[PDB]
């Protein structure tokens, strides 16, 4: 990827077989699980689109979301190129035209294109663009394998209450809404769906009382 | 017969097991077995097998053979280690056994040319080395084991070593029971011979049977299919093979021709 | 391959054993599939010709594969030897003449001519030109190594459909067509063979109903 | 992350994949013990606060410690911002003012912001104000995670003193106290619940008698 | 191995452990066949002829083929110094003298000696003849290990045409021959030794047809 | 680790992750056998003491070994302060003092003293002790570990002596004593303590000799 | 290890753990079999007598071998002292006398007389001194090791001549003699030891036939 | 659901299963292993 030199200035390489070896068996290992969200982040840092498409299409299978992302990299390419108007005329060297829809994806802008596009300045940070339109398609696959709602979440009669906080948070952190419902919903369900011993110890501690509390009063 | 052809034709699609297997299993002549076999792109006679193993004891040499699907035993002490009497041991018991392979293992004395001699005489195949069956490795020790416990049992009320080994290879014969069946080993070995003869009675049966090039017709269609290779002929139908399908049809809907 | 140095110019470098290992094991461990295109692309990026025949002819076995691309090679070859003439007489000192069909493949070539080439100015992309040789020859032997067309795919009477519309994608991209094809092919055949229940649904939906839709209608 | 350069300034450096895989499975795998806070300083030192915030996500399951950590750091980040008040006024040139509550997280500062931070004269370690925080995060999760106090254990009658003495020093460092009061309990709990003919023994031995001894005294 | 520092020079150094375990392994693991040839000849790049023996003595197993390969080298030394004249007399100081039969083989020359033959003017590749001669012995020991001849490949009645041609093409690489000949065979015999069905076809097919038409025609 | 630049200044430098996880994971597979000492003196060349404490603290389970070691290193730090004269009072611009008993073990003093200690003049050896400290506390623990004394062992009568002698010397080499006692019983009870045949033979071989003669008279 | 400086002074180099990982498992994995002599001789090229050492004592079990190859090195070290004269006269700065036998074993010499012994102008070669003493007594290990001899091999009358000869040559191998015996070892009993069949095609080869001639002329 | 069944079946041998018309019961996969196991299936008890 675009790696600065020792001591001097960004260049571009190529990316190490090794990173995109190991993304690709993390991924078709074990499954899409929201925590692959971050991992990509910490893997196509600073990374030229046509490397992104490199380490899209080496998946193994899970052709659906491919489809997915695909349909929405270009509905989104089609709003970018209808919100931004095309500037035209005649465009000075090193710094080249205004990308289009199709160059964003870099479908058919070349390598060199997309260093110039690095370079220029002022900066284009359309690799950041594209990641976050991926961010975006990994979150609606997220949704698409998320296994059921929060709201049927409901504790075992003696199951201890540790797995299932744990659980609902892992299902909560799946869930796409604004911050201000994910806070009421963990607020409210928390209490609303425990056993009658913590839900009474919930009730005594009163609103206001964070997690912490809760959980180190209903231990035993 | 009844249907089971394609009951061993799906075993072997899904197990591809020995021929003998399926023939015991669904009371079938080997031949079909073989064929259904054959017919497996991925792949390609238990009695008659014996074993022979060397010992140590009392500072002599004692010569063992035992076989494979039935176990019988017989044992002898020979004075001196030569091949002279390893090969009169071998040609003793096919004199006295039928024996169509005689397995053993590396030994300078099985190597000896009076043994290849006398087993180019007979006519049986010899070699050494890896048990022929992929199982009942065990069995041979686990029986030398056996004999070997109650020869010592037994030398304190006998006179002379060959006597009391005998007399332990009798009682481990005959006055031993085992456990699935309970009885003799020569009860099995004579009945595994019987079932031999029977077997090989069906063998020229089939002998019997030759080309005798046969046409048939399926579901009374007005088409007449053929040539088919005959099976087997009986029960007024007749089972036939063709193009690595085996089937059976009925007299009416078939023709036989010399 | 040959790769930059920290603000230097381009130097060659033998190819990294683990590299070579992880392509080797990589082609043994899974069969001639199209997610096998691009993986070799991002292992040969800035590699000469003799380092991607050496590459090559690491593999062990399938070695219809192997006749089928150097056949495509030898052709290709032909059509650049004819398309762009032999041209004849002395060169001049310091210069070589275009690599020739037999040059582009190593077969009569040295490392030094082949370093000597790609350093030329102008640049001569003859690497570049047998990596597409390559990429041809990887088409149609995935295209050859496809056992299945797409006309013949017909969901089970209760299978789910998930893995049914994955494998017929899996299939779709696997497939040497048009783009207006595949958009035809993904509007009509995946609805013909479909359970009874959510296809109807689906011609309930209309044309234009995109995957989301079919498959938060198929659930369950 | 964070690492000098030899003859040359400091410059920014991706995050290697093999670092993440290894501290991911690590904490994934074993437990929730105090062995990993260590290991945590181990593979963190010298890396930005975007570093940390991605080295924490990654982690699969036990989502209620990161939930309880998330809030930890908000309680911080508060805490931070009532002791340094917000001073307003123009930035001064070249000289960014210190990070605020969200800044020092990571969730509304950009990466060239803490590139600049680390660069700046004077330092700002605002990176290990972050990881001093989540070091305190990493105690009060382990020592809500230790089922058992150290003032109930009790041993058994039918087992040697060796495992005993091995899980009280195992709940002993599992629990955050001042020194004094750590030395004050090996210095008495160690031989006040012990079997009682060991019990006996070091009662006869007499006190300040080292931890080599009282083993050696009552073997078997 | 000898290898150039970033813009530098030439120096030496040790084998990695890596290189010579992989070599081992895959020595052991698979059976000898051509395509261990380019194997070899990829990771011996620039290596002394200490590190050749080094890593040609470290091999277990099949120590008969390794007892030919050296004799094979005893010859070709004798060759070697019956062809090349032997400069007799003591050569002026200063300048690196002839290499013996020993001295290409390294069983008398030192790492001293290799490197100032490395560095002599003008270069001396004795490591390239040697790598050679070991290329010309390996080559002797894989027709050795040939299973089989190549005249008397049949496909089978229920043999599939695809695994008939890849042995078919297996056996003709493990042939050594000339080009010429190599194409008449690849021309001629296939076609002779096929099962009846797809004989028929390709007669009918005629000459001049690549093997994609008639692997195509042969299916079913 | 802190290392030397070549023909430079001295750096300090971070421990690389893959020492800390191949110690870790040694100490776990491996428990505590004397091998294990040279083992860490292999990996703890040119390391701070606060390398030294981070790599000793990572260690999981056994940890009343690291309470006796950590109680021996104190106790060794308070010999070295009431026996190297403490200076106090004025320090003189440019150096600093020796290091204390609170230094050396790292728990007081900070990385920048150490740093500056390693590359005083002349340089402090303090990491250097704290390593022979925490030697001589493997060597007592290791002693303690000890499953059984070395003068009990005997030779049962189906054991054949090559596995007797093994053990012999493994619980020898297990022994803290002088050399010249290990010589005199290794020579005496070796035979003493075996199966009568081979004893009277090697009785019979004459009082004393090379053990190659013994074993080989021993053998079958 | 002791590793030569670009243009300049030779430093220590720390010793890498994959080469001491590496070491361990080949020596724990297969056997005291032949093939690791070389191996060794290839993880400890240009390595101090501290490192080799520190090698040494990085293996476990088969404690035997190790008192074998110290009886040997003690008494090879007394038979180097007692060759070699005192070196007597005082010592001028930057130079130290001759090793003592000790001093060559690593066991009381430090790293800072290995380094300048190196560093002394002309060097003194103890390490590989030290390194052929090793080699020695492996040697002798694998002799004892061996449990056949070279006359007591024989070949089956079903037997295929090529594992024969592969035991015969391993044999060979391990036996240790004059490179006259063992060639006329190999030249009498691989004829003299076999099938009567193949026996009879070798006489009638006549003598000093090639061994590939043999076992082609064998087959069948 | 299916893996189980033929754990149970490679574990002991069964020649018929008693199971609801439960979608899991007559899923491909186990309805596949049964037959291939050669094990007779009732519905309804
Ligand atoms: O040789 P091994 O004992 O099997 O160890 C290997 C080796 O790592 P080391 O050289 O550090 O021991 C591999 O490195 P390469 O041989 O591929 O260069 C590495 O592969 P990566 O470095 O590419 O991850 C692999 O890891 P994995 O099994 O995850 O592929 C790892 O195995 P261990 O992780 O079991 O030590
Ligand atoms: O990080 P280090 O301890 O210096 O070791 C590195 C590291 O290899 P490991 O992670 O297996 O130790 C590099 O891998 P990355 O960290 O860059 O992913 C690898 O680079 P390659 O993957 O390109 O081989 C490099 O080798 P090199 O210096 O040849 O580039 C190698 O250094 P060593 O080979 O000296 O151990
Ligand atoms: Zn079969």
């Amino acid at each position: 990827p675009i790696v600065q030199n020792l001591q001097g200035q960004m260049v571009h390489q190529a990316i190490s077989p090794r990173t995109l070896n190991a993304w690709v068996k993390v991924v078709e290992e074990k499954a899409f699980s929201p925590e692959v969200i971050p991992m990509f982040s910490a893997l196509s840092e600073g990374a030229t689109p046509q490397d992104l498409n490199t380490m899209l299409n080496t998946v193994g299978g899970h052709q659906a979301a491919m489809q997915m992302l695909k349909e929405t990299i270009n509905e989104e390419a089609a709003e970018w190129d209808r919100l931004h108007p095309v500037h035209a005329g005649p465009i000075a060297p090193g710094q080249m035209r205004e990308p289009r829809g199709s160059d964003i994806a870099g479908t058919t802008s070349t390598l060199q294109e997309q260093i110039g596009w690095m370079t220029h300045n002022p900066p284009i940070p359309v690799g950041e663009i594209y990641k976050r339109w991926i961010i975006l398609g990994l979150n609606k696959i997220v949704r698409m394998y998320s296994p059921t709602s929060i709201l049927d979440i409901r504790q075992g009669p003696k199951e201890p209450f540790r797995d299932y906080v744990d659980r609902f948070y892992k299902t909560l952190r799946a869930e796409q809404a604004s911050q201000e419902v994910k806070n009421w919903m963990t607020e409210t369900l928390l209490v609303q769906n425990a056993n009658p011993d913590c839900k009474t110890i919930l009730k005594a501690l009163g609103p206001g009382a964070t997690l912490e509390e809760m959980m180190t009063a209903c231990q035993g | 017969f009844l249907d089971g052809i394609d009951k061993a034709q799906e075993e072997h699609e899904k197990y591809h097991s020995n021929w003998r297997a399926m023939a015991s299993d669904f009371n079938l002549p080997p031949v079909v077995a073989k064929e259904i076999v054959a017919s497996c792109d991925k792949c390609q006679c238990s009695p008659g097998i014996w074993q022979l193993n060397c010992t140590h004891l009392e500072g002599k040499v004692i010569l063992v053979a035992v076989h494979v699907a039935s176990g019988y035993i017989e044992a002898e002490v020979i004075p001196a280690e030569t091949g002279q009497e390893t090969a009169y041991f071998l040609l003793k018991l096919a004199g006295r056994w039928p024996v169509k392979t005689v397995h053993t293992n590396n030994g300078s004395n099985f190597t000896s040319t009076t043994v290849k001699a006398a087993c180019w005489w007979a006519g049986i195949k010899q070699e050494f080395g890896i048990p022929y069956n992929p199982q009942s490795q065990g069995v041979i020790e686990s029986m030398n084991k056996e004999l070997k416990k109650i020869i010592g049992q037994v030398r304190d009320q006998a006179e002379h070593l060959k006597t009391a080994v005998q007399m332990a290879v009798f009682i481990h014969n005959f006055k031993r029971k085992g456990g699935i069946g309970g009885y003799s080993a020569g009860e099995r070995i004579v009945d595994i011979i019987a079932t031999d003869i029977q077997t090989k009675e069906l063998q020229k049966q089939i002998t019997k049977i030759q080309n005798f090039r046969v046409y048939y017709r399926d579901s009374r269609d007005p088409v007449w299919k053929g040539p088919a290779k005959l099976l087997w002929k009986g029960e007024g139908a007749v089972v036939i093979q063709d193009n690595s399908d085996i089937k059976v049809v009925p007299r009416r809907k078939a023709k036989i021709i010399r």
